[PDB]
RNA sequence: AAAGCAAAUGAUUAGAGGGACCUAUUCUCAAACUUUAAAUGUGCAAACAACCCAGCCUU
RNA sequence: GAACACAAGCGUAAAUGCUUGCUUGAUUAACGAUUUCCAGUACGAAUCGAGACUGCGAAAGCAAGGCCAGCGAUCCUUUGC
RNA sequence: GGGUACGACCAUACUUGGCCGAAUGCACCAUAUCCCGUCCGAUUUGUGAAGUUAAGCGGCCACAGGCCUCGUUAGUACGGCGAUCAGUGAUGGCGCUGGAACCCGGGGUGUUGUACUCU
């Protein structure tokens, strides 16, 4: 018995084009996109973050009728320009392209002088101020707000995606979340240990996996100084985030 | 091309005994042994008098093994079969099994209690490069030409070890 | 025994095209209503959330309400020998931006126009002539029509 | 309404090519079947308590 | 072409279906407005809101029962604040 | 003349087979100390570059199916209004007017927005 004869493909009503190709989940794109129609089509923003075999992307996206409008993407592709030559695709890499974007569009806007975010990079989860959450005073000027957008990534505690979200908001930006998918999260206790994220955030498992990988090398470039760079990196980062690669 | 050789993707080793008490328990304590690993239980789906079971009710025991270790498991159920096999053993995705009788010929010291059993093997066979079916994100099919065939399987198991009566 | 239940008889009108089967779409959700608009009311049958009643469906009218995630719009309705104006609460889903006066609006922009092309001496463009009137016919060949007769022969089955 | 069953659901006649079976056809149908789809219908608009254009105030 | 407690229709595929994890939005909700029957009365059911405290989520968001059938005036008794 | 990310319309974009694919890229691909999750690192998660266009992907083709469009079917089927119209009836044509559907035939097989980029 033959089931795709001619009546067959006479009945069959094709999907969308991107789920048939698998790119974009429309049950979760829908919901992103959904404003509130008493406020009359403000803009609304989101943070897109995705990760291929070589390269992390991170863009600012606000969605349109005719197509959706890109403003300030960045890719960690061009984190040599500053000093950070390898890996580009761990959690100390991921860090770093999320700030990059932040200051960028920071600067774009001309709020970069106000809104500095942190400087010490450390663990901890702190809070975000939105409209909707005062944190206490309501006076003083909102920061810039995005929503962050995953894809079809799936979601575990220590992802790199939310490595790319712990940049942006180090970097100034307002992105709703919590705690419970960073690294040094701990659920029994619900509690973060800031130590653990911090030496994820510096690639120190790296380095140790590294000096590990020449001890059995022996009996079959240098780490230490990953910390180094990584802030010089920062530091270059939030003085000149405009600077790209030209030709 | 290097990689548009044969591999062993799994083998898959199998036990449907009846009912689910101490005969399944013993059952599942020998699975684990020569398979090393935790196995799972499996529970019927429908009621059947003639059989006598009940639906949702625990029955076989199965587990899967891919590694090392699933090439040497093979090794040792061909060689209780003498690496002799019969032609409607093939089918044409690109698989074969077969099945040994007494649990002890493997090669496993006999205990007074938990019996003898038969098992069945079942080894999977595919290039490299079938992932794009699996994968979460931008899964599409594998190419026609890139699929192995049933003849191709029987020359793969000729390659490695001969013996096959049509 | 007919029901008079909330949907008592839309088999066929709550029901979606051939291959035209999902629930809306992006452009959909972007629309934006403002109070004073005018508006077509069109179930979707696919969002059960905020469906109008069946009487309303395929009717015109102006919205006065924005909520949200709703849409409130005032629809005429005859009752006895008198018209009442009814107020409903839908989903924006179930709306549609209507189109029944851009050929009015279309016409003023033109006279508009017009005024401005005259006070700013821009030449006008030629009228248009209606064909309504007479003319000389002049044509290269005449046919006949007759009734060949294998018309007859030719309306049998 | 019409049309269709060489399109989904339901009913149904007979030959042919590889006793069931499969493929493509074929006779004949539907108030509680339908891809398609009229005529007659039905909602809204066709200006002054209004619409533009410019500058201005308030929340 | 399955399923969605039950009659039927509509609807649904990284789901409105199945499994699993955590929960009590089946609470309260200042006499807000509206639809269906219709006298444009009541009853039943349902739709769009505002405020409190929450649940699940990284978030946008979803939820004040199980979509549409499953129910009841005056007087009297009884409970809560 | 192209690649990637995010899209709008949602088959002129789908299904089957064959052939070709300069670069950037996208992939297949190596492995389990740590984060994490499984009967099984298959999927999922974390860290690398050893190989390869084989597949995925892109492009082209097929008396290919489907889909889209224009004709034909056809002023046919059906319809609104009229008659002290025809006919035993069943029904039918006429006057003023509106007007289909499948089969079949010709043609066609995605258009396009924002950003970073390769020749
Ligand atoms: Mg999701
Ligand atoms: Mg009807
Ligand atoms: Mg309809
Ligand atoms: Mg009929
Ligand atoms: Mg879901
Ligand atoms: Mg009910
Ligand atoms: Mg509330
Ligand atoms: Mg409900
Ligand atoms: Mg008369």
């Amino acid at each position: 018995k033959v089931v795709k004869n001619k009546a067959y493909y006479k009945r069959f009503q094709v999907k969308y084009r991107r789920r048939r190709e698998g790119k974009t989940d429309y049950h979760a794109r829908r919901r992103m996109v959904l404003q509130d129609k008493t406020k009359f089509g403000t803009p609304k923003y989101r943070l897109v973050v995705r990760i291929t075999n070589r390269d992390v992307i991170a863009q600012i996206v606000h969605a349109k009728v005719v197509g959706d409008e890109v403003v300030m993407a960045a890719y960690s592709h061009e984190l040599p320009l500053f000093g950070i030559e390898h890996g580009l695709t761990n959690y100390a890499a991921a860090y770093a392209t999320g700030l990059l974007v932040a200051r960028r569009m920071l600067a774009k806007l001309g709020l970069a002088e106000k809104f500095v975010g942190v400087k010490e990079v450390d663990g901890s989860y702190a809070a975000v101020r939105t409209k909707d959450d005062d944190q206490g005073d309501d006076e003083s000027r909102f920061p810039f707000k995005a929503i962050l957008d995953v894809g079809l990534a799936r979601t575990t505690t220590g992802a790199r995606v939310f490595g790319v979200l712990k940049g942006a908001v180090d970097g100034g930006l307002a992105v709703p979340h919590r705690p419970n998918r960073f690294p040094g999260y701990n659920k029994e206790s619900d509690a973060l240990n800031a130590k653990v994220h911090r030496d994820r955030i510096f690639g120190r498992h790296v380095a140790d996996y590294l000096k590990q990988v020449r001890e059995e090398a022996s009996s079959n470039v240098s780490p230490d100084d990953m910390e180094g760079m990584y802030k010089r990196a920062h530091a270059a980062i939030r003085a000149d985030p405009t600077k790209r690669r030209a030709k | 091309n290097p990689m548009r050789e044969i591999v062993v993707k799994k083998l898959c080793i199998n036990i449907c005994v009846g009912e689910s008490g101490d005969r399944l328990t013993r059952a599942s304590k020998v699975l684990e042994q020569l398979c090393e690993q935790t196995p799972v239980l499996s529970r019927a789906r429908l009621t059947v008098r003639t059989f006598g079971i009940r639906r949702n009710e625990k029955i076989a025991v199965h587990c899967t093994v891919r590694g090392k270790k699933a090439e040497e498991l093979l090794e040792k159920g061909l060689k209780v079969k003498e690496f002799e096999l019969k032609s409607y053993n093939f089918s044409d995705t690109g698989s074969f099994g077969f099945g040994i009788s007494e649990h002890i010929d493997l090669g496993i010291k006999y205990d007074p209690s938990t019996g003898i059993y038969g098992m069945d093997f079942y080894v999977v066979l595919g290039r490299r490069g079938e992932r794009v079916a699996h994968r979460k994100r931008r899964v599409s099919r594998v190419g026609f030409n890139h699929r192995v065939r049933k003849e191709e399987a029987m020359k793969w198991f000729e390659k490695v070890h001969d013996g096959i009566i049509f | 025994v007919h029901s008079h239940g909330y949907k008592c008889g839309t088999r066929h009108l709550f029901a979606k095209k051939f291959r035209k089967h999902g629930v809306p779409s992006v452009s959909t959700i972007l629309t934006n209503f403002k109070v004073g608009d005018y508006v077509d009311v069109v179930a979707d049958a696919a969002v059960r959330a905020g469906m109008p009643h069946k009487y309303y469906h395929g009717r015109t009218g102006i919205v006065w309400n924005v909520t949200p995630r709703g849409v409130g719009v005032i629809i005429n309705k005859p009752v006895r020998n008198r018209t009442v104006r009814k107020r409903i609460c839908v989903r924006f889903e179930h709306v549609r931006k209507s189109r029944c006066q851009e050929a009015f609006k279309q016409k003023l922009k033109d006279l508009e126009a017009f005024r401005a092309a005259k006070k700013a001496g821009t030449p006008l463009p030629p009228k248009k002539v209606s064909t309504r009137n007479g003319g000389f016919v002049c044509p290269k060949k005449v046919e006949v029509l007759a009734r060949r007769t294998a018309d007859y022969e030719a309306m049998i089955p």
